């Protein structure tokens, strides 16, 4: 079920369960425009940042 | 009798799906509106019996489905020109802040503002915009730039006089805002504490004067989803009918 | 009871009111001193379903509701009527007339006439409040940028000034209550009117022999009609599929 | 069995709702017609046993049996809003703005009040409504009348052959009520006073809350067909559901009596 959600503090939570990747389950910045690559890489762009 | 409850849950899930679809369709021409989609999930599974090459011979009965959440797509809608001098549209993220009569504060997205009798700028409905922008009388024109600065010119003035700034707030997780009626949202624990900033800085949006943000509702998606909802409802009713036939035959004999 | 029918009903009502205001705007496009209207909609209350730091909550909408209608108090174009007693306001302001009952009303459509007693009235019989009186044997009537109205007479060189056309201004133009015959009456939303001579305190100027037209953009109205027609049809389809679903359910 | 009675009450309520919807739809072309809406109310409830003791170290559900009885139609209210105006170019037709009712004289001797403005002239000159009921203020239009003009106020004038100045012939003052909804409706678009509506008060148009008169226009009915269609669908579905309930109760009773 690839329906990921972001909490207030920036945790990728699927139905209340944090997603697990290599080297720690998951963590994202506060409000970045999340972009997920074709292989799994999660690109992050701080809003307002160039 | 379990099948009856399972089919009842399925029918209720389809009913709520149709409800959100109808709500999306109804306010298709509401300024600054965001579509919603409902997500369902499975219930608990009863493990009746634990499990050369044959089938595992294990039993695991499901229970049904319930609606879990309704997510709003905080995307960017198209901009339509109203030619008014006091309509603003947001390019990017951010919410205007208004003061509720009881005392707390709410946050909105659409821009359609009027001027009260005392002169302050309020929304359509009488609620006051929080930074308290006051527009004096004998105002020849009003200008709201891409920044938060709002200026008014007067008779025989070489340069305009600034009469305030429209700072706007942002949230860490804008999906978690609880949406009370009347095109308003309130801060909840799911969303972060709001942080205010001038437009164009700290990740906020930009202000376009004379335009309004239309709803981002895709009608074709709604129609296809509606067809699927009707067909699934008709399929699920067949389960109830067949279970009724089984029970009637059992009671008869 | 069915949940989705009463939502599509509200949607249909909203689209109907939208079409109503569009038709009203289109109908009086040739009237003078008219301001177009826009209706603003909003959704109704939301019902929250309670579950046993959730990323989001379960909430269900109820429909849409028209909350208000505003008027764009911009400046329309001018048409030259070649008359000598028609005034067009350049800027912002409102002429004050007196209703027969005794109250005061405020208008913008300037096309005036002279009654049998010689005064200045608007088309309809209502007289202008400052009570301009033009005597008989009037060679010509001139109204300048200011409110001064002068009348020339035979055998005299110096024109005789008869009155001044003070116009009133409001804190909030959009708050004025509209009645028939292009007349507005003050409310609490619009501040108390203040008199002003033309060209002062932000009040507009006066042009004689010109009439202000309506600020209606027909090109926008046609596309709005297309949109409201399509939305009405889609909501109708939603009603129809709800009916089909309920009919399938009830024949069980 | 009480279930049949409850379902019968529900079916009757749905039938009455469909009746009022059909009545609203039928006279959608009637001039000065105010649409109706039926409001119901549930009957009493029989408490077989009162709730016992609870919330004592337990989270048990309250064990209280309170059976319903059904539903009855409690009222039918009309919405005295303002309808749209249609042009007829007939100089003897008056449309009314705001609130008010023209007062007509019923043949028996009493008086009724109406909104339908479309008047004609009898052989004697008196102004009557479509149906012969004379207007109570008794406006008489003389012969050889070039044209009849009724202003925004209630004054009615007629220009003669030679005289330049029009001659006043009467005033069409109109009545107002404290509660317009409580008027008792009869045929021919007539309302009669009741105890629910206060005593009528007559006044000239434009004063004391009275309306204004437009000559040559007719007020249209304030019926919204979009509401009516969805109401029809809803009442049909509710009727079908109640019929299903009746069928199920009948089947279970028939199963019982086969014992």
């Amino acid at each position: 079920n690839g329906n990921i959600q972001v909490g207030p503090t920036g945790q990728l939570t699927i139905q209340g369960h944090p997603v697990i990747g290599e080297g720690g389950p998951i963590t994202v910045p506060e409000g970045s425009e999340i972009t997920i690559a074709a292989d799994g890489t999660i690109s992050a762009l701080n809003p307002g940042d160039p | 009798i379990s099948s009856l409850w399972i089919a009842k849950t399925g029918l209720d899930a389809q009913q709520t799906n149709m409800d959100v679809i109808a709500n999306n369709l109804a306010n298709v021409s509401t300024n600054g509106f965001k579509r919603q989609r409902a997500v369902f999930e499975d219930l608990l599974y009863q493990t009746i019996r634990q499990p050369q090459t044959t089938l595992p011979s294990g039993l695991q009965i499901g229970t049904g489905v319930r609606p879990v959440a309704t997510e709003r797509l905080h995307s960017q809608g198209n901009l339509s020109q109203t030619n008014n001098s006091k309509d603003v549209a947001i390019k990017g993220q951010g919410f205007f802040q208004v003061m509720l009569p009881d005392g707390t504060s709410a946050y909105t997205r659409d821009g359609s503002f009027q001027v009260d009798q005392n002169g302050q700028l309020v929304t359509a409905g009488g609620f006051q915009v929080q930074p308290a922008i006051t527009i004096p009388a004998n105002a020849l024109s009003i200008t709201i730039g891409r920044d938060g600065v709002v200026s008014v010119t007067q008779q025989g003035q070489a340069a305009p006089v600034q009469v305030g700034q429209l700072n706007l707030t942002t949230f860490m997780n804008d999906t978690g805002l609880e949406s009370i009626g009347e095109n308003l949202y309130i801060e909840t624990q799911s969303s972060g504490a709001p942080n205010e900033s001038t437009p164009g800085l700290n990740g906020a949006g930009l202000l376009y004067q004379g335009y309004v943000e239309t709803s981002n509702v895709n009608v074709a998606e709604e129609l296809v989803n509606m067809i699927q909802v009707q067909r699934a409802y008709e399929i699920n009713s067949k389960a109830v009918s067949t279970t009724d036939q089984m029970l009637q035959k059992l009671t008869q004999l």
